[PDB]
């Protein structure tokens, strides 16, 4: 669906209103002005026909011929001028309040209307989305209104001059009408359809680069790759269909005008020898109709790009459209003043939109008094958060009414409501500004003194302190420059410095150590006095010093009272207190050194064609010169004939030339770009985890060489060559010709030829479009919005909408005016070039007449030296304008043979080094530091070490993110640690084969990821390089106990999986997955978090296969849950990187420490 | 072949008169322009032909409005309005519309006037002529008219010679006369025989000499 | 005006082949087509050649085409005719001609040239004073005469004194007999010029490079 058209243009003032009726009139007169030169200059070739007569009165009459030539090209000049200006002025103006709004209406949305539309989505859709809107009510209705114009100014002077003549014209017209309009619409940037064709590998592409470390840990890399090129392949085959169609269109085109070249003459000397037409209203009719038929088709596009701007402002209309059932922007709700705090919720059910059919809550019923410390207990599954969502009115209950201190949320103010409630998410988010700013997003008007006083109740004052630019430091983007800690003490104090009413901490202490969470406790307990507070965490340290505490199950708050009231109660928080007592270098023709047949024939080809230039100039000039001559009626019917016989012969040469080159050179170049995309593709395959790991090059710097490339080192290779070429030829023939022929007038043209090809260049790049406009610009106002939509949910307790809206307009402040001064620029350039043509014409033939008055050369020689030069250096500025950029082409070969040439740490190719014929399986770590290249300066690891025999299920348990999958990613060679040794049975990895120790042992992923395909080839991609049998397919399956959720789809071993599993559950992809390991028979088994989404007795039925299949292979398990750590044989907990204890389960138990603690979370 | 055939062959038209000629054609001369070519041509006595009308009824620069043209089909023709004297001579019809170009017959113009009476002069052989053995008596008959006279060369009073020579001009634009020469060549001796020899135009004009050497 | 001047007819005995010249000037030589035309000694005018204004396109009629071949330099303004296989009946007077917009075919013709196809041999002429017996005047006026006599081939040049004398002139045209031909004409001067100042008479016939000048004398 589309927008009409009075909502297209719904932002439109008085003034904008203004602005298109008057470039809309200045584009009908633009129109008309060059059949009004045909005219003219129909009407001047009898002057010099008929000059001699047996050269008096000449050159008086040249020169008011000049006069009408100049006068035409002043009129040109001004109305091109207010035509381009004044629709680019107006698109401009519509466009940015087009912006604005459609940013405030994404601000003023419900909360999960993110997580319904994706953020990328709704990131890519502002940008693409304006611009495809911009694009069509710009100057392309200009161009639009002015090709209508050219085409009835063509036909009324057409009908006018001469009827007869007209008429077989307008005959074949239509046949014109369609190549012309074919031509243009497939000229209009036909990139979209190699993106369609290369959109099925780009999703392979995105696929494989999603997991990277996935497929590098099965080490299947080999079949991977044999899918991209198939894909490759099927891509390859359309396009060269492609540019077979495309090419044979273009021939036939040239064809059909040089043949409408041919019919004209042969058809006008039959009326000129006649007596009833001269040669001049010959000319001017064809002329005039031809070109109305040709410019009838240069509008072609104009109706694509407005229904594509139709398509677009469809749906950014509606988004700003609807209107949200809670919005900060309405002030109908009162305000309150005696602030008290008072909590009372009744028969609250409430469901999240997401997933309707699940109802997590049944009713909450719950009366908090001021100052009263209400803390909830339960497990992860409740909806603590969701209770902490339910407050803000993120939401509305569906069943009962909510109620602060009397009267109910529905019916007073959400702004007002929303500010005075300080509010700390689970995680939270900081903006990228100075610190500073930071803690000022509290409220407006804070001094630095309230600054310091609440950095220091929060404690957050020392690594202010240690840190340079200590209120002027700029933190990183989601908080990465600092740590865990100090970030959530000054989220913390941002929350502080609202000075709210009410207090709602959620998992305040996530990360947090002892002393830091005790004073920020106690500054809590310093501020609570006056203000109600709800805190929610996991700490019981935070939790005894409260008021009421009470506990959640099945979403029901079913515990009530103070503690010792729970604990006479015997429930289950008295079971949880019972068990816690640079450069640039050539060498892009070696690339497509293998093609050389195909260069061959397109460099003749291209040769030909620019010759076709000069050939047509030397014809035409003969034709009008068969009439200026004094010969019979025979003679001149004969001499006629002749020449248009040459000229559909021509027509025939250019189609078939036409073809081959452009057939030849598109063959070539889709060759090199499969080879370029398969051999990189190879390369990145080839590069170890480490090199993936720069955020410059991890996702999105790939795939978008790899669809950059392609296209890029064709156009160096092919453009460089042909389009020199072709320009040479044509452009010397033509020069050297006109000057044996006529050296004063050559060098007199030779001066303006710069002026006509560039004219040409900017009419072309005109046609075109821009393809970026305020790049730099651009990106200084999409930051914001990145930073916006990525922190909305933070952002939206932070009730700062509007000071963030004033960010954006600020940002766009500048490309605004810009923009303005561009179009006034660009409009200046456009009219002088196209003016150019018409002095031209009025100075090439007052001097000709000069020439011809002092008979130093023919007029049959004005007009080949004219047509040569001028007619012909037109065609150079096409060509040039159709050539796609050598510099751009350049760096990206330079990209490209960088990336090629690549050499990572270790060949994945290389199967030297050591090689015994025996293993023994004990593992030995000692000593051993890694920290992550990317962080440099923090280190994750502090010389760990370790000692694994035969079969010992070896458990690692800690925090997370504290060097878990650091062990494991130290075994599977993804890392090599600077300082360390490990000793593999006596062997140390380094010195070993690569492949060998990758093929021996085999994992579960931390998350499951499955390729697009059958479930069959899902496990069947666990072991390559061998024949995989059917037999060891089911076994897997009823082993991992998949096969009953593989048995009972349809098309059991053939049904094709979405991607990363998208289709089927989380349980059923985790199986899959451990089915998907278990064909590997691994001699070293690690699981990590092999119970993260499964079920209780799938669990069994999961960990009955590993126990039985733990002897004889050593096994290590990484999880949570502590059913596979109790029987594990032995048991290591870390510490920041730290092996505080180790060995037996039992000796854990005796001596309690803090793996006590982790026992102690829900047992008894 | 198409070829062209002119209707009167010898045309007599008094001074003030009007005069049509005729050049009937024999297929039919039109171009495949639609034009039809026809084009009148006048040879003056003596000089070399000059163009008369460049189509049916055009006219050549310079030429005097009394010629006109006019025709159709296959028959046209060409008349003249108060002839004088400087208008006389043959006339041509060319046709340039078919493949072989052609020329009609012609049609000799010649305008009456007053019966004139030659000045007849007699010329005796030269001493030159009579020392190689050759004696040619010459007898010019000047600006008479009409054409037909009749010249009898008498030699001693009764010998009527006929071994003569005749050789008449054209009929003179300027006053309309004739004149031709009579010689009688004879052998010296032959001419030596003899002492009186007459010239006789046909009252008949006489002119004679009376020597071999005076 | 428009002069063309025409060169290199002369006598040729059957089966030769001959080259004409005619020289263009004061047009622009290379826009008109040029032809040739021929007129017989019964004065029948009969087209011969035709060329077009670059030199592409010749026309010839039937009776010629093969034979005769047409051709234009347009750096000396030359237009040339060649001769091959000639024949008794191609012996006439051979003019070139011009075309003239407005499609008429022959607007400027130039002089004649003179083409004789015969096995007659050149014979220089014989050349007479004529006067009245012992000068005997004819009132207030005298007529003298020239005879030439047994020449071949046609072209014979007469006049008085250099052409001062023109007014009273009276030649007749050539009579062939026995393959020669005889030519004569007559003066009219008064009485008080002749015997007073001598008159002479100017022969020239330039196939045999004859070239006398006779006084008549009394
Ligand atoms: C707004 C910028 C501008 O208007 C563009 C462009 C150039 N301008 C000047 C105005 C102009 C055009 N024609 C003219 C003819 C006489 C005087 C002025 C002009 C033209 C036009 O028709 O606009 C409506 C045009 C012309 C050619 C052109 C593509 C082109 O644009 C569509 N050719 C590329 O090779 C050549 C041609 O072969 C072709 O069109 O092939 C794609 C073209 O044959 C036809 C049917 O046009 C032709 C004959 C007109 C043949 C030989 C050379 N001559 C020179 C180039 C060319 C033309 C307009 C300014
Ligand atoms: C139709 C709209 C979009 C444009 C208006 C067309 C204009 C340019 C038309 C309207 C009338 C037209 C004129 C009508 C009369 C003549 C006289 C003739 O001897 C030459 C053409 C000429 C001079 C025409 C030129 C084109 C013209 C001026
Ligand atoms: C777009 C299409 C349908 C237009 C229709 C084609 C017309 C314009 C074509 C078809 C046949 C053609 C006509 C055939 C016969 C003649 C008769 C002559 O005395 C003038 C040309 C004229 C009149 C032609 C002019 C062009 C013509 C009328
Ligand atoms: C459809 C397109 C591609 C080609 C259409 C060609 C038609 C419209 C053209 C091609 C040849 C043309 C003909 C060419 C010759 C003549 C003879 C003339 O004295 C009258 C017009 C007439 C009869 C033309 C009429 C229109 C005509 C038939
Ligand atoms: C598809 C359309 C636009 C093309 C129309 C056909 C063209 C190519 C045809 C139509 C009539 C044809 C002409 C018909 C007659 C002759 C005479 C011959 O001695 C030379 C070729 C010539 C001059 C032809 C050239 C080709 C020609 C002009
Ligand atoms: C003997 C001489 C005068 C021959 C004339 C050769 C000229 C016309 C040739 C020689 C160099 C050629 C240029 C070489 C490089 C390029 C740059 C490219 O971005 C557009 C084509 C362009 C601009 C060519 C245009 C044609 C060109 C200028
Ligand atoms: C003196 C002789 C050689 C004159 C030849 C004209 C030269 C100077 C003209 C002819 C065509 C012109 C080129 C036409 C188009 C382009 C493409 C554009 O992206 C850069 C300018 C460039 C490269 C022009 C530079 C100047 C140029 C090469
Ligand atoms: C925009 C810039 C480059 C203006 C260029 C304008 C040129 C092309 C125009 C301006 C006015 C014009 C001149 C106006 C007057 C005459 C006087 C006459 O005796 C010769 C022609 C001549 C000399 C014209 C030729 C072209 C001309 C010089
Ligand atoms: C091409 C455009 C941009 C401007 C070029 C203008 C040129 C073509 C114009 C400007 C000056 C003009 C000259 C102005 C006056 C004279 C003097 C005389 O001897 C006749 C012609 C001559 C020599 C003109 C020829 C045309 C001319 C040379």
């Amino acid at each position: 669906p589309t927008v009409s058209v009075f909502s297209m243009f719904r932002y439109s003032n008085w003034l904008d209103k203004l602005y298109m009726v008057v470039g809309t009139l200045a584009a009908i007169i633009h129109g008309a002005g060059l059949p009004l030169m045909m005219l003219v200059f129909g009407e001047m070739t009898d002057i010099f026909a008929n000059a001699g007569n047996l050269f008096m009165n000449l050159e008086e009459d040249m020169t008011r011929y000049a006069y009408y030539y100049s006068g035409i090209g002043a009129g040109v000049l001004v109305a091109a001028y207010i035509q381009v200006s004044f629709w680019c002025l107006a698109a401009g103006r519509q466009i940015h309040k087009i912006r604005k709004q459609f940013f405030h209406a994404i601000m003023r949305q419900e909360i999960g209307w993110f997580d319904v539309h994706d953020v990328g989505e709704l990131n890519t859709r502002l940008t693409d989305d304006v611009s495809k809107i911009n694009e069509g009510i710009g100057d392309k209705i200009g161009m639009f209104f002015q090709s209508m114009a050219t085409f009835f100014t063509g036909f009324i002077v057409g009908f006018t001059r001469g009827w007869k003549l007209t008429l077989v014209i307008l005959a074949i017209s239509p046949v014109l009408g369609l190549s012309a309009a074919v031509w243009a619409k497939i000229l209009s940037s036909f990139t979209d359809k190699e993106l369609l064709a290369y959109a099925k590998a780009g999703a392979v592409a995105e696929e494989v680069l999603a997991a990277i470390r996935t497929v590098i840990a099965f080490g299947g890399q080999k079949k991977e790759l044999e899918r991209y090129n198939k894909n490759l392949e099927e891509a390859k085959r359309i396009g060269i269909k492609k540019a077979i169609t495309a090419n044979i269109s273009i021939g036939a085109a040239f064809l059909l005008i040089y043949a409408s070249y041919a019919l004209a003459f042969w058809y006008g000397t039959t009326l000129v020898l006649s007596g009833e037409y001269s040669i001049g209203q010959v000319l001017t009719v064809f002329f005039s109709v031809l070109i109305g038929a040709f410019s009838v088709g240069q509008a072609s596009p104009s109706i694509e790009a407005f229904a594509n701007a139709r398509g677009a402002a469809y749906e950014i209309f509606k988004i700003i459209d609807n209107k949200p059932s809670i919005d900060s922007y309405s002030k109908s709700g009162h305000k309150p003043d005696n602030i008290k705090g008072n909590l009372e919720f009744r028969n609250v059910h409430f469901s999240y939109p997401s997933r309707k059919e699940v109802k997590i809550l049944k009713g909450l019923n719950l009366k908090v008094q001021s100052g009263q410390t209400v803390a909830l207990v339960g497990n992860s599954g409740c909806g603590k958060s969701t209770t902490v969502q339910l407050m803000q009115r993120l939401y509305d209950p569906t069943e009962g009414m909510v109620s602060v201190d009397g009267q109910d949320i529905r019916t007073i103010n959400v702004r007002f409501l929303r500010e005075i409630i300080g509010v700390v998410s689970q995680e939270p988010v900081l903006f990228a500004t100075t610190i500073a700013e930071n803690i000022r997003y509290g409220r407006e008007n804070v001094t630095m003194d309230e600054i310091e006083k609440a950095v220091k109740e929060a404690n957050a004052y020392d690594f202010i302190m240690k840190l340079p630019h200590k209120f002027d430091t700029l933190v990183g983007e989601r908080g990465a420059q600092l740590s865990g800690g100090q970030k959530q003490r000054i989220a913390i104090a941002r929350a502080l410095v609202r000075n709210p009413k009410i207090l709602l901490l959620d998992e305040a202490t996530s990360a947090l150590d002892t002393e830091s969470e005790a004073v920020v406790q106690v500054a809590l307990d310093k501020a609570r006095k006056g203000r109600t507070t709800i805190v929610i965490a996991h700490r019981l340290s935070t939790v005894r010093n409260a008021d009421v505490i009470a506990g959640f199950d099945d979403g029901v708050i079913v515990e009530k009272g103070n503690h010792d009231e729970l604990m006479k109660e015997k429930g289950i928080y008295f079971k949880l207190v019972t068990m816690q007592t640079p450069v640039s270098f050539w060498r892009i023709m070696k690339l497509n050194l293998t093609e050389w047949p195909y260069f061959v024939v397109g460099v003749f080809c291209a040769i030909i064609n620019g010759g076709l230039q000069p050939a047509f100039a030397i014809i035409f000039s003969k034709i009008i010169g068969v009439f200026t001559r004094i010969d019979d009626p025979e003679t001149k019917r004969q001499n006629s004939n002749l020449f248009s016989l040459l000229f559909l012969a021509l027509g025939i040469i250019s189609f078939i030339t036409f073809f081959l080159q452009g057939f030849t050179f598109g063959k070539a170049g889709e060759i090199l770009t499969k080879r370029l995309r398969y051999m990189v593709f190879r390369s990145m395959l080839r590069q170890d985890v480490s090199w993936f790991d720069d955020p410059k090059n991890t996702t999105g710097a790939l795939t978008t060489r790899l669809a950059n490339d392609a296209a890029q080192v064709k156009g160096a290779i092919g453009s460089r060559l042909a389009v020199i070429t072709q320009n040479i030829a044509n452009l010397g023939t033509g020069i050297i010709i006109s000057f044996i022929y006529g050296w004063q007038l050559t060098l007199l043209l030779l001066a303006i030829v710069p002026i006509i090809a560039i004219a040409g260049v900017v009419e072309m790049k005109m046609l075109s479009g821009q393809a970026l406009k305020d790049k730099k610009e651009l990106e200084g106002a999409g930051k914001i919005a990145t930073e916006a939509i990525e922190n909305f949910r933070t952002v939206v307790s932070l009730t700062q909408e509007q000071k963030f809206e004033h960010m954006y307009a600020q940002s766009l402040q500048v490309p605004y005016r810009n923009s303005l001064r561009k179009a006034h620029i660009f409009g200046i350039t456009f009219s002088f070039t196209q003016a150019m043509m018409y002095f031209s014409y009025a100075g090439c033939f007052r001097f000709g007449a000069y020439l011809v008055a002092h008979k130093l050369m023919s007029f049959e020689d004005v007009l080949l030296v004219f047509s040569a030069v001028v007619f012909g250096a037109m065609a150079v500025g096409q060509v040039s304008s159709f050539a796609p950029d050598y510099a751009k082409a350049k760096i990206s070969a330079a990209h490209i043979i960088m990336i090629i040439e690549k050499t990572p740490l270790i060949d994945s190719y290389s199967t030297e080094g050591l090689m015994p014929n025996t293993l023994e399986g004990n593992v030995t770590f000692g000593e051993v530091v890694f920290n992550y290249p990317t962080r440099p300066d923090i280190p994750v690891l502090q010389g760990l070490s370790l000692e694994v025999k035969k079969g010992q299920t070896l458990a690692l348990v800690g925090s997370s993110g504290c060097g878990k999958s650091t062990v494991v990613q130290l075994l599977e060679r993804f890392y090599d640690p600077l300082a360390g040794k490990v000793l593999l049975d006596g062997k140390e990895i380094k010195r070993l084969n690569v492949q060998w120790l990758r093929a021996h042992l085999g994992i579960v992923s931390q998350e499951p990821i499955l390729f697009d395909c059958s479930i069959a080839e899902n496990i069947a991609y666990g072991d390559n390089s061998r024949v995989v049998s059917q037999e060891e397919i089911v076994r897997a399956a009823k082993e991992a106990n998949i096969h009953a959720f593989i048995e009972s789809l349809p098309n059991k071993y053939s049904t094709k999986v979405g991607d990363k599993g998208t289709q089927l559950s989380g349980g059923q992809k985790q199986r899959i997955a451990i089915a998907r390991a278990l064909v590997r028979q691994p001699h070293i088994l690690l699981l990590d978090e092999a119970t993260s989404a499964l079920d209780t007795e799938s669990e069994k039925v999961v960990q009955e296969a590993l126990d039985k299949a733990r002897e004889g292979r050593t096994c290590i398990v990484i999880a949570h849950r502590l059913s596979t750590i109790q029987n594990a044989d032995l048991i290591v907990v870390f510490q920041n990187g730290r092996v505080k204890e180790h060995g037996t389960h039992q000796q854990l138990l005796a001596q309690k420490g803090i793996y006590f603690s982790m026992v102690s979370v829900q047992a008894g | 072949d198409v070829l062209m055939t002119q209707t009167p062959v010898s045309l007599s038209v008094s001074l003030g008169d009007q005069a049509s000629i005729s050049c009937r054609s024999s297929q039919s001369i039109v171009h495949s322009t639609g034009n039809t070519y026809l084009e009148w041509y006048l040879q003056k006595p003596g000089q070399s032909p000059k163009l008369l009308i460049y189509k049916i009824s055009n006219r050549f620069s310079g030429v005097p409005d009394r010629f006109s043209g006019s025709g159709s089909g296959t028959d046209f023709t060409l008349k003249i309005s108060r002839v004088e004297a400087e208008d006389l001579g043959v006339y041509y019809c060319f046709q340039a519309s078919h493949a072989p170009r052609t020329f009609g017959g012609g049609t000799k113009l010649e305008i009456k006037r007053a019966d004139a009476a030659p000045t007849v002069s007699i010329f005796p052989p030269s001493s030159e002529q009579l020392t190689s053995g050759g004696a040619s008596v010459v007898c010019f008959l000047n600006n008479f008219y009409p054409k037909d006279i009749n010249v009898k060369w008498k030699i001693d009073g009764s010998e009527r010679q006929n071994g003569v020579l005749n050789s008449w001009t054209d009929q003179d634009s300027k006053d309309s006369t004739y004149s031709m020469s009579s010689t009688l060549t004879l052998t010296k001796d032959e001419y030596e025989r003899h002492n009186s020899y007459t010239c006789e135009a046909t009252s008949p004009i006489v002119k004679s000499f009376n020597r071999n050497e005076c | 005006e428009v002069i063309l001047v025409e060169s290199g007819g002369g006598l040729v005995k059957p089966g030769g082949s001959l080259k004409l010249s005619c020289a263009a000037s004061g047009f622009t030589f290379s826009s008109y087509t040029m032809s040739w035309v021929r007129q017989t000694p019964e004065k029948r005018l009969e087209w011969v050649a035709t060329i077009s204004s670059g030199g592409g396109n010749t026309y010839y009629p039937d009776s010629v085409k093969g034979r005769f071949t047409i051709s234009r330099d347009n750096a000396k303004n030359n237009l040339y005719l060649q001769m091959s296989s000639l024949r008794s009946e191609d012996t006439a007077l051979y003019y070139c001609a011009r075309y003239y917009r407005y499609e008429a075919w022959f607007a400027s013709w130039g002089q004649g040239t003179l083409v004789t196809v015969s096995a007659a041999k050149t014979t220089a002429p014989s050349v007479y004073p004529l006067a009245p017996v012992c000068g005997d005047t004819t009132g207030s006026s005298v007529t003298l005469g020239c005879l030439v006599k047994g020449y071949f081939p046609e072209p014979v040049t007469l006049t008085w004194n250099s052409g001062s004398l023109s007014s009273g002139v009276h030649t007749f045209p050539a009579v062939l007999q026995s393959d020669l031909y005889t030519l004569s004409s007559s003066v009219t001067v008064t009485s008080s010029t002749w015997p007073s100042q001598s008159i002479t008479c100017n022969v020239a016939h330039p196939a045999s490079s004859t070239k006398v000048d006779k006084k008549i004398e009394p």
